[PDB]
């Protein structure tokens, strides 16, 4: 499920991002910025009170 | 609970009597000739998009226009304190079950034709004592008064309050996530059609807001980049399925409540509405509400046709009278793509596109309607659908005046 | 007192609550009764002409 | 052969399903009277091309999709392309053959040329021919049909 | 009693021993569940348009108040899922071969 | 009960004398089959065939029930798909899975 954040590579993850290089220089780069979470929350209001 | 309502009958255009045959009273969707909790019994199990209609009841309207004519016929006792007959039919019992043939026991005296009759609870006592078990004819009666009134499409209530979304009703709201408005309506016509409800409820609240919620949207001022508690309406491209509006919640901005509290009355003024199922579902879900807790005040009879000018309980012209707004749909698109592209949701070569593509399919609808009527002409003696002229069409109406408010509603 | 304002206060508004500060221990909700749907269809091939 | 098809029992033009009661002469390979309903005619419906069927709920009867991808009432007139016909005889034998033996509707059988086969009786004694269609029916698939009875 | 089934309401309001933080964690999840119906309905388009119109068809279905279909999921979901198969697989990318 | 005294004999021999039989076996019939087919029963909303109208009121009386029936919880949860049916041939397909 989400094994690979934890086996390989840091896990003090920020924001995924995957990308393509081209041999002219260009790079193409594509964020996959989460949708909204309902536990996130929740979860945060746990902790504050 | 609301103890007292009124009401007002359709109107005769130009014909000497309602406009129904008796087929249309044996093939209503419900339960066998009972015109009460049905305006969605053609449509409740449903498959695929495709709107529902056929040789004679060709529009989506169709079929609560002739229920409409139907019940101007029968509610003489809210009239005349009496149950009467029409063409040897009458109703089963003083509680209105169900219409059968005249018994050849007592047979009740012979209904007078009138039309545009003022209606009044309190004329027919029985009602207050058998409330628990006709509380739908309030409903319904209420919906037909508010259709009535219209020359040109049905009248509806908009309001929004200076306070916050109280938490209660959020808690209502988020059992609609994901729901397209078509639903929306039929679960609200069921809610205030089975068992009396008081005026103060969640329930009733909730509803209220979402009709605010989904004007907003159909605006454009509420959309995904601005929500009013979190929740707007989704809309698909119009060139297909541009009618599944769903509703949707969001962790994104939130509209501040307006300075003042916001009210007035809605219609539409063209054609359009007859054949395009949103305009039902929106007039109708915010008509249940009325329903359950009356008229907030009486309408400006200024722009309204003339049999509705000075109706008793109904429209006026002094102080406290809210004014009534009307907008073409087409338009309102425009307004709508605007707003996107003005928030930045899309490109104006986009909304373009959508302006074209919406065009086009309002002119079927048009195309459609004009077709149908001559197919059905009133002096045949039943009103499939309601008459018009081709100009009508193209009234623009106080469209503007319309995006104003929404603008001026959630801020 | 403090931890049942929703059965001995007179000014307790439906569904309110500070949470973050203190918890309550009586408090109004709703209770569900989803339906869980499934399909059965039929589907037709076009024909060759 | 196409001026004397009909010697190698093969025949040509269209074919008509309208329930007939008859008490005199019936001659159904040399018909007299112009046949109704011709293709474009008024209030005649052609099927659609995936030959499907919608129900409706609480008493509405079923309708049916033409070609412009509309669903339309089942009584009345009718024309099947017969590719239709066999990707849907079981939804027609189900839906729409009932309402022709009830005398509510009239369907035409788009089909070039095709084999028939004759069935002689006694004109004198009772008959009913609604077995025999309904048999042929019963044997046509997406593959081929029968010949005409 | 609203929406009632024929016998039963499909949601009631009450008041009862019941502490906020679990309800506030309760509501949460009705909310991501709805977050992620489906309206049935339109299943069929689906259906034809994935069979590239070589199918058509019909899926009747009753429309009760309370249903759920918890089937949708957004474009940035599965944009995310598929980021996340990338990862699981770096250690060995020949594992995605089966595919 | 109530008393049947029997009615006088020479009433009860003219009444039984004159008495026509009800059906004749006349070759001339103008016969009509009936208009729906009773050999099979198809249910309404899935199509499935049956032999006798006891079989098919018993499947929709189980397969297409949609009774809020159980105030308890449900002891399990079903796939969007149960079945499909092949209109051309009249052959049903299953789920690999459905629960």
């Amino acid at each position: 499920l989400l094994d690979g954040l934890a086996l390989y590579g840091d896990p003090r993850i920020a924001d995924l991002s995957a990308a393509y290089l081209q041999y002219g220089g260009n790079v193409v780069r594509e964020h996959v910025p989460p949708g909204p979470s309902h536990i996130h929350r929740t979860l945060q209001q746990v902790e504050s009170t | 609970a609301q103890r007292q309502f009124f009401g007002l009958t359709y109107n005769f255009y130009g014909q000497p009597a309602p406009l129904f045959d008796l087929n249309d009273l044996q093939e209503l969707a419900g339960c066998y000739a009972r015109p009460w909790t049905s305006r969605f019994s053609h449509l409740a199990i449903s498959t695929g998009s495709l709107p529902v209609w056929s040789a004679r009841y060709p529009s989506v309207a169709s079929r609560n226009i002739i229920v409409n004519t139907l019940l101007g016929a029968h509610l003489n006792p809210f009239a005349g304190g009496q149950v009467t007959s029409h063409q040897g039919i009458t109703w089963r019992d003083p509680v209105l079950s169900s219409l059968a043939p005249v018994p050849a026991i007592q047979p009740p005296p012979v209904w007078a034709v009138a039309e545009n009759v003022p209606l009044d609870s309190n004329n027919y006592p029985t009602y207050v004592l058998n409330l628990s078990s006709m509380w739908p004819i309030n409903q319904d009666v209420h919906i037909m008064t508010m259709w009535a009134l219209s020359d040109q499409g049905p009248i509806y209530h908009l309001e929004v309050p200076v306070d916050p979304m109280p938490a209660a009703t959020t808690a209502a709201l988020m059992a609609y996530i994901g729901v397209p408005i078509a639903h929306l309506a039929q679960t609200a016509y069921r809610f205030a059609g089975q068992l009396p409800q008081s005026p103060d409820s969640t329930m009733v609240s909730t509803i209220r807001w979402l009709s605010a919620i989904w004007f907003g949207s159909l605006t454009g001022r509420l959309n995904r980049s601005r929500t009013c508690n979190g929740f707007y309406f989704e809309f698909a491209k119009p060139a297909l399925n541009p009618d599944q509006a769903v509703l949707k919640w969001n962790d994104g901005a939130r509209a501040a409540p307006p300075a003042a509290a916001q009210s007035s009355y809605m219609r539409c003024i063209s054609p359009h509405w007859q054949h395009q199922i949103v305009e039902v579902a929106g007039a109708l879900m915010s008509q249940s509400v009325t329903a359950v807790t009356g008229l907030p005040a009486l309408i400006d009879e200024a722009t309204l046709p003339a049999w509705s000018q000075g109706v008793a309980n109904l429209t006026g012209n002094g102080q406290g009278v809210v004014p009534c707004l009307d907008y073409n749909p087409v338009p309102m698109a425009a307004a709508r793509h605007l707003q996107w592209r003005q928030d930045g949701l899309i490109t104006a070569a986009q909304e373009a596109q959508l302006n074209n593509d919406y065009t086009a399919y309002a002119l079927t609808i048009e195309r459609h309607l004009t077709a149908m009527l001559v197919a059905n002409p009133i002096a045949a003696g039943r009103m499939p659908i309601q008459p018009f002229n081709a100009a009508d069409f193209g009234q623009a109406g106080q469209t503007a005046a319309a995006v104003a408010l929404a603008q001026a509603m959630f801020v | 007192p403090l931890r049942w304002p929703g059965l001995v206060d007179p000014n307790y508004r439906v569904g309110t609550n500070d949470l973050p500060n203190r918890i309550t221990l009586y408090n109004s909700l709703y209770r569900y009764n989803f339906t869980y749907p499934t399909l059965d269809g039929i589907m037709y091939v076009r024909s060759a002409t | 052969f196409m001026a004397e098809m009909n010697l190698f029992n093969v025949a040509r033009g269209n074919l008509y399903l309208v329930q007939t009661a008859t008490n005199g002469n019936w001659s159904p390979m040399a018909p007299v009277a112009a046949p109704p309903f011709v293709r474009g005619g008024p209030n005649v419906r052609v099927v659609g091309r995936f030959g499907t069927i919608v129900p409706r709920p609480d008493g509405l009867e079923p309708q049916l999709i033409d070609d412009g991808n509309v669903p339309r009432d089942i009584a009345g007139d009718w024309v099947y392309p017969s590719d239709v016909l066999q990707v849907s005889v079981a939804v027609f034998c189900d839906y729409v053959w009932p309402m022709v033996k009830a005398g509510r509707t009239r369907v035409l059988v788009e089909l070039g040329h095709y084999v028939y086969t004759l069935h002689y009786y006694d004109p004198q004694i009772s008959l009913d021919e609604a077995p025999i269609l309904e048999e042929w029916l019963s044997k046509i698939n997406p593959a081929g049909i029968p010949p005409v009875p | 009693a609203n929406l009632i089934g024929g016998e039963v309401s499909a949601m009631v309001e009450c008041m009862e021993l019941c502490d906020a933080l679990t309800l506030h964690i309760r509501e949460t999840y009705v909310m991501l569940l709805r977050s992620m119906h489906q309206d049935p309905t339109q299943i069929v388009q689906i259906v034809n348009e994935c069979a590239n119109n070589l199918l058509n068809s019909t899926i009747p279905i009753s429309l009760r108040p309370t249903i759920l279909c918890p089937w949708f999921a957004s474009s940035e979901d599965l944009r995310l899922q598929q980021v996340m198969h990338l990862v699981n697989i770096s250690s060995n990318t020949a594992a995605a071969l089966p595919l | 009960d109530i008393i049947t005294r029997p009615t006088s004999d020479s009433i009860a021999a003219v009444a039984n004398a004159t008495k026509p039989a009800a059906v004749v076996s006349d070759p001339q019939s103008m016969k009509v089959t009936p208009i729906v087919n009773p050999s099979s029963y198809v249910c309404n909303v899935c199509n499935a065939r049956f032999s006798t109208m006891s079989a098919l009121s018993e499947h929709l009386r189980s397969d297409h029930r949609d009774d809020a029936s159980t105030l308890l919880a449900t002891p399990m949860i079903n796939n969007a798909i149960r079945s499909f049916l092949t209109a051309w041939d009249g052959i049903r397909i299953l789920s690999p899975d459905v629960s």
